[PDB]
């Protein structure tokens, strides 16, 4: 169980790993042209990151 | 995302009770064996 838990997560988080996971936090400047792109252009993973 | 928990006393404790029961059964049959 320990090895499966520590191997299920991708060792290098990518443009999709962060969206599905919750252990690792992510963020950017408050409406500093980053989340302004996140709110519009509704991509599934990008929508998850925006939420 | 939190599953890195070991088997504590509460997680696995009944094994101690069952082995103690086996030990007491073994001694209880051994004392009667000498009869």
């Amino acid at each position: 169980a320990f090895l499966t838990v520590e191997r299920m997560e991708s060792p290098i988080d990518s443009a999709d790993d962060l969206a599905k996971q919750t252990k690792i936090e992510y963020g950017a400047v408050e409406d500093g042209a980053t989340m302004t792109f996140f709110k519009k252009s509704k991509i599934s993973t990008y929508d998850k990151m925006w939420a | 995302s939190k599953e890195a928990s070991a088997l504590g006393v509460q997680n696995i404790g009944g094994i101690f009770i069952v082995l103690a029961a086996g030990l007491v059964l073994s001694v209880f049959v051994a004392v009667g064996e000498f009869l």
